[PDB]
């Protein structure tokens, strides 16, 4: 069993009996934080290949926090 | 993969007879099951079949109101029903699996079972006497002497006969069962061996019946 | 309900050779046609559905054709597993699933040069005769061709219409025969006579040869 | 066919007011000093609401005690490249959640891993104010619950990053439900026009809910497992019981069912859970199909229905159907079509949302109209 249908021939029309509900009702919120760092702006010999690649790296993460910022 | 079929065995005209079928490999419960017998040395017989979930039946014309199909998904098994049986039902049953899965259309049967043998004969059933047929003692020095086994009036077949629990397979004929004039069975096996053997090696024959649950070794001397 | 008729009953052919089995229909079974290949003594085996489409793991030497009410199956080189029997079977729409009559399949009789049997006669044994039954044993060894006369005298009288016949299948290593003539009588019967003879006739012996014993 | 009279509701109010509250003067370093000690720690909000709170990521820590010691020690040189690369990890899911947000305008529709990742949101879930039912199902369908559950970028201040993920609630669980599936019914006389249609319009799912019935209309905003049916109370309306008589009798006096007349000869199929319906109207070709056995079924005028066991298409003229091929037991209720009740002269020959005592009673009002002359 688990699910049964009925069509009725007099309304042209079917019922699928046999499934179980799950109603959303409400809501339930919560706060998720995520902890940044104000790191202050460097000031180094950008001789590196690796120190160039952390650069940008670190320029990635200080423009997502200021559209973050600006995104209000 | 495996379907392992029991119930068989020997039952008088008129009486009833259920055959069972485990499976086990496969998702027992969306195949259809077939039901299909073999005549003794004639052809396939298709006798019933049954859906996947047990609602759709159907039977050939020649068991029809007389054989009845059920299945249980539970334990994964297939049940014949046979009741008030004729002695054209003597046949060998397999239980075989429908090629297509989840289906209410029959197609055919991809996985067959190894069967399970049902007699009507009205004769019941009787173990098999052994006798010794002893090699002569004239056999000729050379000598190229023979004896064997005689395997008398059993029912139903088949025997198995080996010799020295098969340590003896060159040289050895084991002759096809004859119906005596009694409504038995009996053959012969019989052994060529050279004669100087005689009297040095011990000559065992290895009879089973399992229709009567019969082990006979007989042994063979001068 | 559709009968279905196979062709030829049997047949005999040699390893290698194109085999071509026919199926028939009484009906329009369209394309809802199966082939099974029954081993000697083993299960049946799916060989193709739908007439034309093969079966994974059968060799690609089978192949099926036909329609409507006629259909065919063709081994274009056969071998030695493929003996046994072959069965059509249609499931055209709502059962009943009918069978064929089924084709039977050997490989030729391998012909050996002629070989004469060797001959062997075996008395009732005691415990046998503790029962009252004699059964008394001419056995036929070894031989080619199958043809062979087996006739039984009880003190020069011939017998007939006690006599049992059983014969072998080719073996496998040497492809000759082997034959057993079993006499069954009474033990009032056996011990009312004296000597018990079986005479053989075959290509391959000179002279009938006689095998005999005297009771005691 | 009943999707507009739902009425119209803000669906992030809660994610937005709690947000409101995260601007309150000290209300950030509340949770701050919560997570200070773990991961996860229960805060009673200025708004009275107590609220889980969880510490996603800590980047704080690593850049502070973990790069900033290494990379400005004396020249900025570093030595290997796995920092970089040690770098890259830990960062992608920042830079993740602020494209995500950016494209959403800051708030986005499904939950997606970057904003929570399954392991969070099962921890989340386990130590909510729910029972141990709620818990286990909304464990169960973690993607359900990410897809109808939102998150309101909140506020960004004091060295933290805030964002509220606004979770549903599932109040209502285990109650019976049941879809009904609905076909035009026409009737099938061989001219061209003089033809009426009925219809009902009731169609979409049905779910008992505090002894009265959740009706959704708009069946496709709600998702099916196995056998449960996920819908959002807020795209409901809500009906007394007594509307499921519809089922068992269609002219009963206490429940109207609701209804629509048209006059438009069009073949049509719907596909229900376990099986189709298929009103065959016109010359139009319809038939079911088996998959390996071809066509199996040919349809006759009228309004049929066949299961889903055997049959694996419905083709009606140039459109093709595959029914559901899900397990259950399908019954065929014998039965003469209503429409055979009313006169093809009297009959209304149009109106959307009606139900059987309107389309009666206007049948009524245009026989009178009728008979006065
Ligand atoms: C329609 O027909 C008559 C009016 O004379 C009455 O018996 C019936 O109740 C009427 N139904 C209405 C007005 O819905």
């Amino acid at each position: 069993q688990n699910i049964t249908e009925e069509f009725y021939q007099s309304t042209c029309s079917a019922v699928s009996k046999g499934y179980l509900s799950a109603l959303r009702t409400g809501w339930y919120t919560s706060v998720i934080t995520i902890e940044l760092s104000n790191i202050k702006e460097n000031k180094c010999n950008g001789t590196d290949a690796k120190v160039k690649l952390i650069k940008q790296e670190l320029d990635k993460y200080k423009n997502a926090v200021t559209e973050l910022q600006l995104l209000m | 993969v495996q379907l392992v079929e029991s119930g068989g065995g020997v039952v008088q005209p008129g009486r009833s007879l259920r055959l069972s079928c485990a499976a086990s490999g496969f998702s027992f419960s969306h195949y259809a099951m077939h039901w299909v017998r073999q005549a003794p040395g004639k052809g396939l017989e298709w006798v019933a079949v049954i859906s996947y979930d047990g609602e759709n039946t159907y039977y050939a014309d020649s068991v029809k109101g007389r054989f009845s199909i059920s299945r249980d998904n539970s334990k994964n098994t297939v049940s014949l029903q046979m009741n008030s049986l004729r002695p054209e039902d003597t046949a060998l049953y397999y239980c075989a699996r429908d090629r297509i899965v989840d289906d209410y259309y029959y197609y055919g049967m991809d996985v067959w079972g190894q069967g399970a043998t049902v007699t009507v004969s009205s004769a019941s059933t009787k173990g098999p006497s052994v006798f010794p047929l002893a090699p002569s003692s004239k056999s000729t020095s050379g000598g190229t002497a023979a004896l064997g086994c005689l395997v008398k009036d059993y029912f139903p077949e088949p025997v198995t006969v080996s010799w020295n629990s098969g340590a003896l397979t060159s040289g050895v004929h084991t002759f096809p069962a004859v119906l005596q004039s009694s409504g038995l069975y009996s053959l012969s096996s019989v052994v060529t061996v050279p004669s100087s053997s005689l009297g040095t090696q011990t000559y065992i024959c290895n009879v089973n019946h399992k229709p009567s649950n019969t082990k006979v070794d007989k042994k063979v001397e001068p | 309900d559709i009968q279905m008729t196979q062709s030829p009953s049997s047949l005999s052919a040699s390893v290698g050779d194109r085999v071509t089995i026919t199926c028939q229909a009484s009906q329009d079974i369209k394309k809802y046609l199966n082939w099974y290949h029954q081993k000697p003594g083993k299960v049946p085996e799916l060989l193709m559905h739908d007439a034309s489409n093969l079966e994974t793991g059968v060799p690609s030497r089978f192949s099926g054709r036909g329609s409507g009410t006629d259909f065919t199956l063709t081994i274009s080189s056969l071998q030695p597993e493929d003996i046994g029997t072959y069965y059509c079977q249609q499931y055209d729409n709502l059962p009943p699933l009918t069978f064929g009559g089924g084709t039977k399949v050997e490989i030729k009789r391998t012909v050996r040069t002629v070989a004469a049997p060797s001959v062997f006669i075996f008395p009732p044994s005691d415990e046998q005769l503790k029962s009252g039954t004699a059964s008394v044993v001419c056995l036929l060894n070894n031989f080619y061709p199958r043809e062979a006369k087996v006739q039984w005298k009880v003190d020069n009288a011939l017998q007939s219409g006690n006599s049992q016949e059983s014969v072998t299948e080719q073996d496998s290593k040497d492809s000759t025969y082997s034959l057993s003539s079993t006499l069954t009588l009474s033990k009032a019967d056996y011990e009312k006579h004296k000597v018990y003879a079986c005479e053989v006739t075959h290509q391959g012996l000179s002279s009938p040869v006689t095998k005999s014993f005297n009771r005691g | 066919f009943l999707g507009f009279l739902l009425g119209v509701g803000s669906a992030i109010a809660s994610g937005v007011a709690v947000c409101k509250v995260l601007h309150l003067e000290g209300e950030v370093n509340k949770i701050k000093s919560a997570l200070l000690s773990t991961n996860k720690a229960v805060v009673s909000l200025s708004n009275g609401v107590s609220v889980l709170t969880f510490k996603v990521l800590d980047l704080k820590n690593y850049i502070d005690k973990q790069l900033l010691p290494i990379l400005n020690k004396q020249s900025c040189s570093i030595s290997n490249i796995e920092t970089v690369i040690e770098f890259q990890q830990k960062n992608n899911r920042l830079l993740e959640i602020t494209r995500e947000f950016s494209v959403n305008a800051g708030v986005t529709t499904p939950v997606s891993t970057y904003m929570l990742t399954n392991s969070e949101l099962l921890s989340l879930i386990n130590d909510m104010p729910i029972t141990n039912d709620q818990k286990k199902l909304m464990s169960n369908n973690v993607q359900i619950v990410r897809q109808q559950s939102y998150s309101i970028m909140c506020i960004i201040k004091e060295e933290v990053l805030a964002y509220v993920v606004q979770l549903p609630l599932y109040g209502v669980i285990d109650t019976p439900c049941w879809k009904l599936h609905t076909s035009p019914l026409c009737t099938t006389n061989t001219k061209e026009g003089s033809n009426i249609c009925l219809t009902r319009t009731d169609r979409g799912w049905y779910c008992d809910n505090a002894g009265s019935v959740s009706f959704f209309p708009q069946a496709e905003t709600c998702k099916v497992q196995s056998n449960r049916v996920f819908c959002d109370t807020m795209n409901s309306l809500t009906l007394p019981s007594e509307v499921n008589l519809c089922n068992v009798d269609i002219f009963n006096p206490k429940y109207d069912c609701k209804i629509m007349t048209s006059k438009t000869d069009v073949s049509s199929s719907v596909i229900t859970s376990l099986g189709a319906i298929v009103s065959c109207y016109g010359k139009t070709k319809c038939t079911a199909s088996n998959k390996n056995r071809g066509i199996i079924k040919t349809f006759s005028n009228g309004c049929d229905y066949v299961s889903n066991k055997g049959v694996d298409t419905v083709s009606v003229g140039n459109t093709l159907y595959y029914v559901n091929k899900q397990e259950g037991k399908s019954l065929y209720v014998k039965g003469e079509p209503i429409i055979n009740f009313y006169d093809p002269l009297v009959f209304p020959s149009d109106e959307f949302d009606a139900s059987i005592s309107q389309v009666n009673e206007k049948i009524n009002q245009s026989l009178a109209f009728i008979r006065k002359s």
